[PDB]
């Protein structure tokens, strides 16, 4: 299965995922094609914003869903 | 009003599908489907075809952005009436004030030009959310298909096609159809720099395919602004011509007769990269001449033929502004829209298996 | 339901001018204040300044992001409105299930903490699109002034050091706070690799300002991720320390107690940085154990303290989730609860006074 | 007078401008700040677009507004 992600470069890419797949193993590939060390990251699809743990089954992101990729500070 | 919109035969099928599940209770309409409807007396039974896909038609708002701003659930447009959407073309009958530059290299026309416009929209291969119908119809695992490319774009041209060979026929003259790089802007996404020579090749197969059942469009002048060479090919009787605008300098404005014709021996047309929610207008109705849609439809009288107002034309800015009753007291004609209360609802006509365009009923049947 | 909404004098300042431009049509509603207004039956002219003010924090969302999806005009949230929610603190008796680890270094708590959590809005220094009330108050000429800064944060959390130096005397106890980074998230804005110290010092002068007024606050934990410098300060009777979990190990957590307090001696309460427009902990109302706000609001019953319901404890997530009633049925978050029983956010609110002491709103106008 | 820019890298710069200065003085700054061409951007405030020619009290952005930087693209 093939996913999109609107990475930070103000572009879209492409990723062969399975469902299966963790956000932080998405996360890894996202820093495979783009360079962003995971810990900066943030998810979100479609307004729900997605953690390391779960996987894209649990969130039922679809055949060829659109993820925003947003940078990640700490702190409130 | 002042324009028309066609949709293919199995635009019609979909249409067909959509009313007949909605009044099984098989399906539930989107939240901008449903506000139309609320307004209309009928029920979904009540009203004929026509009537349903006007209702559709009428529920894109003016000014949206398909490429991040749709979620394809029940929030604004349930993925049926998307793929139903998608197919629907209009066109128009224009006055082209300058060439079509894109920002600030339209060139005025000294005496205006009397054209035709025809909004389709592109296939739509970006979203901020789901994806969209277009995605699962030309997509096999995130690789691009061809084939099914080409029938996606002859769904949604042909009917144009037809409608300017008839129209050419009854001026006693050929038509002259400028087409730029549809699709491959924005709503390519992820395939921005691969959609290219996809989007030639689907007219090149179109063209061929019906070259026989269009004996008067003549010259065809196609336009992306990079990412083609530039070539001339003989397409039975029509010459299609790819100029890039981008590539070689000196090409002939979208709004503009292409080279070899002439207001007495062509009809000029141009096709506008149309979207699946928007009016006519989409970012002009904002206030904006940016993209093919905004920049066609800013450089013609569009705006007037939708909205049956009026406007004037600036040409230090090369844009059709609203009235100016409205505008002597930043107010573009999305404002207009929204202070008078016009809405977006047409004739509709399906392209026949036999090829001709007729009323939704008729064709059905 | 058994939170309570505190503000400054300042704030009933803001509210009773709002109010009086309301009933003249000097100022006009937003559309979510006029929303919640227009679910009862009284004017602007007829009800008290609390339920004015309670319908106005009643325009609140369970999610909002605020320095994002906010407009800032008449579209949501007019400029006098998000002054004073901005302004609007809120406070509750929570049940800490682990220690407020992020995302996943959290440590569950074998016997939850009996302690209180103090939702404070911290400076709003970023917008989608306009500028902010915060932006015009504590901006000058684009720098950061940190007295105004100082003057903000003041108004905003001396109202919960107050009512929990009471909570404190009622317990013959000292209380023991925790606060993060409260501005420094995306809050920040332009300013987020500035505005560390600006909070750091904030804090400070706040409790320099009125170490006398809070004889029972002890010990107060503040704890950045990192950008400051591990520090001990003796502000009065006050251990003030700058303790970056980020940078120092075996940090205590934001939910745990800190070094040299016990349940014994100390109430603990954790300040939570929250948004202007949004119910405590709204990243977790969409499900999210993410932000400060989320994950304290996770970690703790908040949630069934601001909807009435019982939730259960998740200790492999270290979340609360909704009641097994409801969740009976995908991954419906708490957001569906209050959504489909139409629980509205509306509490006791009271105001601190000229002499420090909290009273009811009509009260202290006069 | 200084506005904001929220960037492709997800940050946000601040940036020196007057109410005198068009769009494109704005795009020459994002430029210099961040190395976007001023072809390759288009701007966005509160959803309208921002267009070069126009100065940006043209738009009424005030004093802290916060301007969108979108990748801008050439096509249909």
């Amino acid at each position: 299965m093939q996913i999109f992600v609107k990475t930070l470069t103000g572009k879209t890419i492409t990723l062969e995922v399975e469902p299966s797949d963790t956000i932080e193993n998405v996360k890894a590939k996202i820093q495979d094609k783009e360079g962003i060390p995971p810990d900066q990251q943030r998810l979100i699809f479609a307004g729900k914003q997605l953690e390391d743990g779960r996987t894209l089954s649990d969130y039922n992101i679809q055949k060829e869903s659109t993820l925003h990729l947003v940078l990640r500070l700490r702190g409130g | 009003m002042a324009y028309q919109l066609l949709l293919s035969k199995e635009t019609l099928n979909k249409i067909l599908q959509y009313k007949q599940n909605l009044e099984k209770g098989l399906a539930t309409p989107g939240k901008f489907f449903l506000e139309e409807l609320s307004k209309q007396e009928k029920s979904i039974s009540e009203m004929d075809i026509t009537t349903f896909t006007q209702l559709l038609i009428q529920s894109k708002k003016p000014q949206v952005f398909a490429e991040s701003q749709v979620y394809h659930d029940g929030t604004d447009w349930t993925l049926e009436e998307e793929s139903i959407l998608g197919d629907v073309s209009v066109n128009m009958p224009v006055t082209m004030y300058n060439d079509g530059g894109h920002g600030s290299s339209f060139k005025n026309h000294p005496k205006p030009i009397s054209g035709y416009l025809a909004y389709v929209p592109g296939a739509l291969l970006a979203s901020g959310s789901g994806p969209t119908s277009d995605m699962k119809e030309v997509l096999d695992n995130g690789k691009l298909n061809q084939d099914k490319l080409n029938a996606l774009y002859e769904r949604r041209l042909l009917p144009q096609l037809i409608h300017f060979n008839e129209l050419a026929r009854q001026n006693e003259k050929q038509a002259a159809i400028t087409i730029p790089g549809i699709g491959t802007g924005a709503f390519s996404g992820a395939y921005y720099d691969v959609i290219k020579p996809y989007v030639r090749n689907a007219l090149i197969h179109i063209l061929e395919k019906h070259k026989d059942s269009l004996p008067y469009i003549d010259i065809i002048h196609y336009d992306p602004y990079m990412g083609d060479e530039p070539a001339e090919k003989k397409i039975g009787h029509m010459s299609f011509r790819v100029s890039p605008s981008g590539v070689v300098r000196g090409t002939t404005g979208q709004l503009d007769y292409p080279l070899g014709s002439n207001p007495d021996t062509h009809i000029l047309v141009s096709i506008v990269a149309w979207d699946h929610f928007s009016w006519p207008g989409n970012d002009y109705w904002g206030g904006a001449r940016q993209t093919d849609d905004g920049v066609k439809a800013a450089s013609t009288d569009t705006m007037g033929q939708v909205t049956g107002a009026t406007g004037v034309y600036d040409k230090k800015w090369g844009r059709y502004m609203p009235p100016e009753s409205f505008t002597k007291d930043m107010s573009d004609w999305g404002d207009y829209v929204r202070e008078n209360g016009i809405v977006f609802n047409g004739p509709v006509l399906a392209l026949d298996k036999s090829g001709k365009l007729d009323t939704l009923e008729n064709v059905a049947s």
